């Protein structure tokens, strides 16, 4: 009860953390799971472990759930938040055994959080905007030690065009990037070099009887979800009007009387990307049917039989925000991983659009925030001093686990690393993930972007204060 | 099955151990307290209402109970009565400080709060102390007879207790050399009315077979004294009778030569040989109690003897007179008339037998009350009025002090309130009404409203002359606080057995 | 084993308050509320914790509806009416075990609550008057403590008390009302929160209707609509003839919530009107009720006088934003602090601290009779009912003190939740409210309560930490109502 | 290994509560059924069945600490338990069991030289009674109740200040004649060996006396046996009374014809000697132990100077004084109601006078009560980051163990330990050395210890931080015994 079930909360949170502790970094040990049926599955990906695993404890469920919110925003690193919350939660109980309140602990944790968001911006190294060499270095840091290393030579371009075609100039200069409008099309057949980029949206569907006035040199897309309304359209005369249902060839000729091209059985990820690339709109109410009906969209419609398939390309569009990226090959196992790591890289170059900062990872950023927060802990007094210092050294498992799963010892390596980091303040050295040696991570080149690691540290602190905010689970067990 | 040896279980076990030994003496508080019966185990039935007479004859197995029963032993060595009050008060201190300990408050803090509250209470008792000495207590002594009247007031005994009050003020005043219970005995006489009692100036003892020899002794004698002998007097086969005959001869001649009027011994004299030891030519006595041994030597002065013709200087030395009279029909021993007279024995002439218990409950503290009202004059009221005034003062002192001691001094306050609450429960009234109606006019009208033991309504014990000694109450609550903080300071009890 | 079903009910009712004990106060913790269907619940307030709890014991179920009877009066106090009543049950069971009858304890509680509200009604405050304004200033400062507004929050506090009192509605019975959504948040990019200012109307950051209206178009008659004035092919070609039919009736400031008029700026020099896209209904309805206008979707039909009053619509630049200055209207539903900053996202918690100040200032405005906050009423009542109890002398004498010992659980809880030791703060409040009674000269020493953010003794009348008196009075009524029922149940 | 340091942790925990001036007293109902409500750690350690062998090293180090300053035992136990408690954290981090040893050794060597750099020593001499009465206040202030020390420091000092002479001192001469009865205020001072006697025939102003020595205490044919026993005890008391004795001693009770003989030759019939004064009276007057009444001679005899009767403490007692030192023996008379507080008062007296003995040879006085400990805890943890390597861990785990000592002073006084440790560590940064932990305030408030006068011996801390570290090192270097 109370602090006893709070310790139960942090125990249930820590056990799922040490389940997935070792499997970060480029030398990750493989966690195997069996069902009670005979399925024997081995993996490295932490999220794949988190998916199947059951937990009987709601605190661990919520800890999983906020990382589940984390996966679909900036991408990977979801093992790092579940790891880094757990050590803060375990070190908080040493003060909970000191009979101090959770309130002073969480305020000290927030005071560490505002320090950790600042000190990372101190050590932020500016990458230049859209220069292709350090854009390749972005690919070298974010996309390697995976199964892309024989096909990242295309992925370096697929990153750079896709980030320049998902921009959004809402409050300023093109600042919001997105991963749901980039028109991916992952069709097998052909060589992987047929995976190409273009401006516009492809559509697998077409009219079933294409004896139509189909492709017009400036398709102005109106959406619809009746030949009297087809008669009523011809006030402003758009050249295309989009439906989702079947159009007979007599109805195709009757729409040719209107000179509009409708379409059938179209997906919704297809449809919203069609409207996004072109600025479509939808109205059929007659007193709302006005000058404000027709969405002046594309600059090319194109019936194209790409891969013997009834394709319609809405290309040379209005808005360069939903644009074509084809994905070809033989099987469908690596260009999916290209899509995943390059949507993570799409958020990376979104940061490069906003805060183009590449901070040395491999624990070097972690050692920097650790040292910069220990030196700030020396001045502060009060009861919140020891928890504030605790997350100064609770968070340094990012080298410590990484030096763990590479063969080398952790004690002498970490002690010599902090020995060359405290008085060697301007160095920012990290443990290399291959030989287990302390290298200059700026010389090694492995730089994690600033905003993604800021997000991970922030979400870890939110996980800690969320768990310590919980008092009791009294509505059942 | 319950294991309790960790620190909070240590103190919880200690205070349960003091609660059970407090319940062992709970009902005996007050003058009309409930009797407790214990045995020795072999058939020696002891009915008691005293506290230390119970507590010494009681068993005690627990560590904390043993380290409070030493304070209980220390309190009887002062005056006797009052050992139940200090133990009950310290146990109520512990039971009131109980819920604050397991909620997470430190024992040194509550000990310091107990000490500061005790210093405040021992301050406030001194200002309300009232002397009553020169309001006609030794000259025109009748008001000191009036508190002598407080033993058995407004009863059927009260008419005879007028005589008992006059004689208890005489039993104090004629002998005041810091008098004790030893110097004044009471002697039960069957038959007659209770008004026919007396207070003799000397010893008084019934004579039995092994006690004393024969009547018609030198009663009206100028200097009758005592031989205190430790040899018997009673009565080869041809060489063993003549030696005994010769020993009979010389033990007969010892009475003529030494001139002892009454020989005293712890050895049997034959009353089946009554004239045969009147053929010792004088009186003798045997099988002596120790009160007779003192009060005829420390007061009369009869010398002690050793041999066959043991003469001394105080077998007919200076005492006033001898007496041997049918007091209630039965002739008693009297080596009365003591030149060092701390000896005046009460002679309970009366009809019923169990009135000896009535007088040894009611006049055995009346000697204490009267000799204390002579001994102390700075006195206060009783009946739980004094604890109620200190509880009101400390209830004010709690809320007028910032800090964690405020909850403790109030815990020091309410823990006093079981002192009259146990009293009326030993009387028979409802404690709740007799405490609430007490505290209302105690917090509005005045201080010395107290609990009456007779009609069970709130009265004014200061005007009923119920005097409690201020120094006795000071030592009482001081010892209560000390025995409180000793058990509270105790956590660990290391055992280290044999095996 | 088991005995005295009253004690069973006492434990069952006590468990409910033991759930909601640490949730009292704004610094309270979170109670995980999980049924075994898998869903979790993260919440800090005792109302929905009491509501969504799968409650078990029937005697405890007497509590959750009676505290729900607290919900339909003022809302909050639902936690404290549980906690106080459970402490009343706890002390009443100890009184029961002293052979005091539950009837006597119940009658003592019923005397104690009436004596308590009679004590309260002689010590409340109405000092927050029309000229009493600095009390409202530092009362607003309580809502924004330990935030970075605090050095500009005095300049914010002046303009926000000038926001709430000038926007105040005299109601049907004459008592002042504050509609909370009347003054509203409105960002401005550029310079920081040092220069953000209250405007006496709303000033929308959407498309500019006209410079053709003068700098003070004196009788702004709001001809607001919902259509888009776009031409089709007394109008079907809906741009002019409807708005010209109403425009001959003195339609001064036309509003088109949808699209603009096509001949807009030429009609906007003979009418002095606007055509502003995406006028949100938070401001459209609250400029309609600010002026007394009529929004016309269709307009072909009267329509002369029901285009309500505004006094001027200014056309100037306000922090890199030409705004739609719907201002100086008929009714005061138009005001907005132009939140100068970068967005509503850089000053997001800042505009949160500006909005919550309004609804914590509005509480003393409704039902102007007020008592201090910080649990000082309970400490003063524990001082009160003690000496009230010692005057009785009946069997209820021990009841009222157990009343007075129960009421101080509210400073006892808040001292725990504010990460302090619970003994010394309540003891300091008792000591300070002693000389509020035993010392006649320091009657201005009543108002010392606990600061809810730190847990320390502090003035509240000087600081504005207040509570409407009907909340305290009705919570002390309903706590006794919860006590008497479960004490009667056996 | 972990079971050994766990046994050391519980050995530290059973004495941590009895630490400082607010130590919670423990109850001893021992093997032979005593009853002690006591506070001294050496009393509890000599009673506890220490069964685990690893804790016996800690007990022996505390005993060696007792053997040379008399105090600081619970400090050794608490500091050693803290060192081992942080040593298990160092081991579970991943440090070796070797590295903690030389880390503790380096930091202890650093502490041994930083410790003489914080001293506020004694003023001029162990004379000037009222000055050194304040210096002896802290020792009994830790042991007995503080409000009692104001008389008790004077009573314990005015007797021990009799012979601070010629650079040499003995603590055995300060004795206690434990006389029951009246209160602690009725305690007084005596100059010479004192115990109660029975009879009255004492020659008082004797010369260099001739003291009896006892190692073992006490028809007509019947009358002839009586005269034979009569002249028998006559010749016995003459066998002492020949060679001219002035007193006749016995450990037991009187005899009537023997006391008449001792009045006939005018000899003092000394009675009721303890089972401990049989050596001590022989030591002070130059006496050699004699079993019976027949075998003394002039060579078999003790030599006091003045034997008479004193009535201080409201009771008749003997006096033996004016030996070769002429003021060698100086007992104290301790008056109490019961005995269960008097053993604690007695064990406070000698633990005050051994601090007087170490003040004869070490005049250095350090500020005690958290002042020295937090200072060392800051100095060594500032030294810890200077030297790199693995020892940078262990040195920083050394000084933190020093913070366990005022914490035990904190939590024995109802004070939140983290708040007062943080406040003391903050105020020690600027408001330097002489500040420490206040006892009386329920609020965690610091107070300067120099003006409070609460100072300790420097040599006691110097030996204690050596012996506790040696105990921790010699415990950490074992693995097991088959047990
Ligand atoms: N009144 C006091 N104020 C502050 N510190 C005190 C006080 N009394 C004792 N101490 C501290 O308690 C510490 C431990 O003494 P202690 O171990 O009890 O002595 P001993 O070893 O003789 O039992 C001493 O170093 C002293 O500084």
């Amino acid at each position: 009860s109370g602090r006893k079930v709070q310790s139960g909360n942090i125990n249930a949170a820590k056990t799922i953390a040490d389940i997935i502790r070792t499997c970060l970094g480029p030398k990750s040990m493989m966690k195997m799971l069996l069902d009670p049926m005979g399925g024997i599955v081995m993996t490295n990906d932490g999220n794949a472990i988190l998916r199947e695993i059951q937990v009987q404890h709601p605190a661990a469920k919520s800890m999983i759930e906020i990382s589940r919110t984390q996966d679909e925003e900036v991408g990977d690193g979801t093992t790092s938040v579940i790891i880094l919350a757990g050590e803060m939660l375990s070190v908080a109980e040493h003060f909970l055994e000191q009979q101090m309140h959770p309130t002073v602990v969480i305020s000290a944790y927030r005071k560490a959080l505002d320090d950790m968001i600042s000190t990372l911006k101190k050590i932020s190294i500016p990458v230049d905007i859209s220069d292709s060499d350090m854009m390749l270095n972005i690919i070298n840091s974010s996309i390697t030690t995976k199964a892309i290393s024989r096909w990242s030579s295309l992925a370096c371009n697929i990153a750079l065009d896709a980030v320049k075609m998902v921009q959004f100039e809402e409050n300023g200069r093109k600042e919001i990037d997105i991963k749901k409008y980039a028109r991916v099309e992952k069709i097998p057949g052909g060589i992987i070099e047929d995976s190409c980029v273009l401006r516009g949206v492809m559509i697998n569907k077409d009219v079933t009887h294409p004896r139509m006035r189909r492709y017009i040199k400036n398709p102005r897309i109106v959406l619809l979800d009746i030949q009297q309304l087809c008669e009523d359209i011809i006030q402003l005369k758009p050249d295309v009007v989009i439906t989702e249902k079947g159009i007979s060839d007599l109805a195709q000729h009757y729409l040719m009387r209107a000179n509009i091209t409708a379409i059938r059985r179209v997906r919704k990820t297809d449809n919203n990307r069609i409207a996004r690339a072109c600025g479509a709109r939808i109205v059929s109410r007659p007193e709302e049917l006005r000058e404000d009906d027709v969405g002046t969209g594309a600059g090319l419609l194109e019936i194209k039989k790409i891969g013997d398939e009834y394709f319609t390309f809405i290309t040379d569009c209005k808005d360069p925000k939903a644009c074509t990226i084809l994905l070809r090959g033989a099987s469908k196992e690596i260009l999916s991983e290209v899509e995943r790591n390059l949507q993570d890289a799409m958020q990376v170059c979104r940061n490069v659009l906003l805060d183009p900062q590449l901070v040395p990872g491999g624990g070097a950023s972690e050692m920097a925030v650790a040292h910069a927060l220990t030196e700030k802990s020396k001045a502060m007094t009060g009861v919140e001093q020891w928890p504030y210092r605790a997350v100064a050294q609770a968070l340094e498992v990012i080298p410590r686990t990484l030096i763990q799963n590479c063969g080398a010892s952790t004690i002498r390596l970490l002690t010599s690393l902090r020995a060359k980091h405290t008085q060697e303040n301007c160095e920012t050295w990290g443990v290399n993930g291959e030989t287990g040696t302390l290298v200059d991570m700026k010389e090694l080149g492995i730089w994690e972007p600033l905003a993604v690691k800021l997000q991970t540290y922030k979400t870890a602190v939110e996980t800690a204060v969320l768990l310590l905010r919980i008092d009791d689970i009294v509505s059942g067990h | 099955g319950t294991d309790s040896s960790q620190g909070i279980p240590q103190l919880v076990s200690n205070i349960s151990a003091c609660q059970v030994i407090a319940e062992a003496v709970r009902t005996t508080l007050g003058p009309r307290g409930m009797d407790k019966l214990i045995v020795d185990g072999r058939g020696k039935a002891t009915i008691s209402n005293d506290g230390a007479t119970i507590l010494k004859l009681l068993d005690v197995v627990h560590p904390a109970a043993k380290t409070l029963v030493d304070i209980a032993k220390s309190q009887d060595a002062e005056v006797g009565d009052g050992t139940t009050s200090v133990t009950l008060l310290a146990a109520e201190f512990l039971k009131q400080v109980k819920p604050y300990v397991e909620e997470g408050l430190h024992p040194q803090i509550i000990i310091r709060a107990f000490r500061t509250a005790t210093q405040l209470a021992v301050n406030k008792i001194k200002e309300i102390a009232v002397t009553v000495k020169k309001a006609d207590k030794v000259e025109q002594r009748k008001l000191l007879e009036k508190c002598a009247m407080t033993a058995l007031s407004s009863k059927l005994i009260s008419q005879q207790k007028a005589f008992f009050a006059k004689m208890v003020v005489d039993a104090v005043m004629m002998l005041d050399d810091l008098l004790q219970l030893k110097m004044i005995g009471i002697k039960k006489v069957q038959g007659g009315a209770l008004e026919d009692s007396q207070l003799v100036a000397g010893v008084a003892f019934k004579k039995t077979f092994s006690y004393a020899g024969f009547e018609m002794q030198p009663k009206k004698y100028h200097n009758p004294k005592i031989a205190l002998l430790n040899v018997e007097l009673e009565l080869d086969y041809q060489a063993i009778v003549d030696a005994e005959w010769n020993i009979l001869y010389d033990k007969l001649e010892k009475i003529h030569h030494s001139g002892a009027k009454v020989v005293l011994s712890k050895l049997p004299i034959g009353d089946v040989a009554t004239q045969y030891f009147a053929d010792r030519d004088m009186f003798c006595a045997g099988r002596v109690p120790e009160e007779d041994l003192k009060r005829t030597m420390m007061a009369c002065g009869g010398s002690i003897q050793t041999s066959v013709n043991a003469l001394s200087a105080d077998v007919l030395g200076r005492c006033q007179v001898f007496e041997e009279t049918q007091i209630g029909g039965e002739r008693y021993n009297f080596f009365t008339g003591c030149p060092k007279a701390k000896t005046c024995t009460f002679i309970l002439r009366g009809g019923a037998e169990q009135f000896m218990e009535e007088t040894e409950r009611s006049l055995h503290d009346a000697i204490m009350i009267v000799r204390r009202a002579i001994k102390n004059d700075s006195v206060v009221a009783g009946g739980g009025a004094i604890e109620m005034e200190l509880s009101k003062y400390l209830r004010d002192y709690s809320r007028t002090i910032p800090g964690k001691q405020q909850l403790l001094i109030g815990a020091y306050a309410k823990a006093l309130e079981i002192i009259p609450r146990q009293l009326c429960d030993n009387a028979g009234f409802d404690a709740t009404n007799i405490l609430n109606k007490l505290r209302a006019r105690h917090a509005q009208g005045g201080t010395w409203y107290g609990v009456d033991i007779n009609n069970e309504d709130i009265a004014d014990n200061f005007e009923a002359f119920v005097w409690e000694p201020a120094m006795v109450r000071i030592n009482a609550l001081t010892a209560a606080s000390e025995a409180a903080c000793l058990i509270v300071s105790v956590d660990e009890t290391i055992k280290n057995p044999r095996s | 084993t088991g005995e005295t079903i009253r004690s069973q009910n006492v434990m069952a009712a006590a468990s409910i308050a033991n759930i909601v004990k640490s949730s009292l106060g704004p610094v309270g913790l979170d109670k995980m509320l999980v049924d075994d269907i898998g869903d979790v619940t993260i919440t800090n307030d005792g109302a929905t914790i009491l509501k969504l709890l799968e409650v078990e014991h029937p005697a405890a179920k007497v509590l959750c509806e009676l505290a729900d009877l607290q919900d339909k009066e003022v809302g909050d106090g639902t936690t404290s009416v549980v906690i106080i009543a459970a402490e009343l049950l706890k002390n009443a069971d100890e009184l029961v075990k002293q052979k005091i009858h539950p009837t006597s304890v119940i009658s003592g509680y019923r005397l104690a609550c009436k004596e308590a509200v009679r004590y309260i009604n002689e010590n409340l405050i109405v000092n927050t008057d029309e000229l009493g304004r600095d009390c409202l200033i530092n009362a607003a400062k309580t809502s924004m403590s330990s935030k970075i507004i605090g050095i500009n929050g005095d300049f914010f506090a002046n303009m926000v008390v000038d926001a709430v009192l000038a926007i105040k509605y005299t109601d049907i019975r004459g008592q002042p009302r504050y509609p909370v959504n009347s003054v509203n948040i409105l960002k401005a990019h550029g310079r920081s929160q040092m220069e953000s200012m209250l405007i006496s109307g709303y000033a929308l950051n959407c498309v500019v209707g006209s410079q053709g209206m003068p700098k003070r178009i004196v009788n702004a008659k709001i001809a607001c609509l919902d259509f888009s004035l776009q031409k089709t092919k007394r109008e079907s070609d809906i741009t002019k003839e409807r708005i010209q039919k109403i425009l001959a009736t003195g339609a001064n400031v036309i509003l088109t919530t949808g699209g603009i008029d096509d001949m807009c700026l030429k009609y906007f020099v003979e009418a002095g009107a606007m055509a502003v896209r995406r006028v949100l209904k938070r401001d459209l309805k609250r400029i309609a009720k600010a002026s007394g206008a009529t929004i016309l979707s269709t307009l072909a039909n009267f329509e002369a006088a029901m285009l309500g009053q505004a006094e001027e619509v200014v056309q100037e630049r306000i922090c890199d934003d030409e705004l739609i200055l719907i201002k100086n209207t008929k009714a005061r539903t138009s005001a907005s602090i132009i939140l100068r900053g970068a967005n509503d996202f850089m000053c997001d918690e800042m505009e949160r601290s500006l909005h919550d100040a309004l609804c914590v200032v509005k509480r003393v405005l409704e039902s102007k009779s007020v008592v201090p906050g910080g649990g000082a009423v309970e400490a003063a009542l524990s001082i009160y009912l003690e000496n009230y109890a010692t005057s009785m002398g009946s069997r209820e004498q021990l009841a009222i003190a157990e009343f007075a010992r129960s009421l101080l659980v509210i400073p006892n809880t808040l001292a725990v939740n504010a990460a302090q030791d619970s003994t010394d703060l309540v003891a300091k409040l008792r000591a300070f409210h002693n000389e509020a009674q035993v010392n006649p000269e320091r009657k201005n020493l009543k108002w010392i309560g606990l600061d809810l953010s730190n847990g320390k003794p502090r003035d509240n009348k000087q600081a504005g930490v207040f509570e409407p008196t009907i909340v305290k009075v009705k919570s002390l009524k309903f706590a006794t109502e919860a006590a008497i029922t479960i004490l009667r149940i056996d | 290994v972990y079971r050994n340091i766990q046994a050391c942790k519980e050995l530290a925990q059973t004495t941590r509560t009895a630490y400082g001036p607010n130590g919670m007293n423990k109850m001893v109902i021992n093997h032979l059924e005593k009853l002690f409500v006591t506070n001294d750690a050496a009393t509890i350690l000599r009673e506890l069945e220490v069964q685990h062998p690893a804790a016996k090293m800690i007990v022996m180090a505390s005993h060696m600490q007792e053997q040379e300053v008399g105090d600081g035992t619970n400090f050794v136990l608490v500091f050693a338990g803290a060192l081992l408690e942080l040593a298990e954290e160092l081991l579970r981090i991943g440090l070796s069991v070797s590295e903690v040893i030389e880390g503790y050794e380096i930091a202890c060597r650093k502490a041994h030289e930083i410790l003489p750099n914080l001293v506020c020593c004694s003023a001029k001499n162990l004379r000037d009674i009222d000055e050194v009465s304040s210096l002896l206040r802290t020792s009994i202030m830790s042991k007995q109740y503080g409000n009692e020390v104001f008389l008790a420091k004077l009573i314990a000092q005015a007797c021990v200040s009799i012979f601070p002479d010629s650079g040499h001192f003995n603590v055995d001469n300060i004795r206690v004649c434990k006389i029951l009865g009246s209160g602690i205020s009725s305690s007084s001072v005596l100059h010479g060996m004192v115990f109660k006697k029975e009879t009255e025939g004492d020659v008082t102003s004797v010369k260099d006396a001739k003291i009896a020595v006892y190692s073992c205490p006490f028809a007509e044919e019947l009358m002839n046996f009586s005269k034979g026993e009569e002249n028998l005890m006559d010749a016995q008391v003459k066998a002492i009374a020949d060679t001219g004795a002035n007193v006749v001693v016995t450990g037991g009770k009187v005899a009537d014809m023997a006391l008449h003989y001792a009045n006939k030759y005018n000899i003092m019939l000394v009675r009721l000697n303890s089972k401990w004064d049989l050596r001590r009276l022989c030591k002070t007057v130059g006496a050699t132990a004699l079993p019976r009444l027949t075998p003394p001679v002039l060579e078999e005899m003790g030599h006091c100077d003045s034997v008479y009767l004193s009535e201080v403490g409201d009771t008749q007692v003997v006096v033996f004084k004016h030996e070769k030192e002429d003021g060698a023996i100086s007992t104290i008379v301790l008056r109490g109601s019961t005995d269960n507080l008097m053993d604690d008062i007695e064990r406070a007296v000698d633990d005050g006078v051994n601090t007087f003995k170490v003040l004869t040879r070490d005049k250095r006085l350090v500020p005690g009560g958290g002042a020295t400990e937090i200072e060392l805890a800051k100095q060594i943890t500032s030294y810890g980051e200077t030297c790199p390597g693995l020892e940078q861990y262990a040195i920083k785990k050394f000084a933190e163990a020093f913070e366990a000592i005022p914490r035990a002073l904190a939590e024995n006084s109802g004070v939140k330990a983290n708040e007062v440790i943080s406040k003391l560590y903050a105020v020690h940064q600027e408001g330097n050395k002489n500040v420490g932990l206040d006892i009386e305030a329920e609020v965690p408030a610091v107070k300067d210890m120099l003006e409070a006068g609460i100072l300790d011996t420097y040599l006691g801390k110097y030996w204690a931080i050596k012996l506790a570290t040696n105990a921790a090192v010699t415990v950490l270097r074992v693995d097991q015994i088959i047990m």
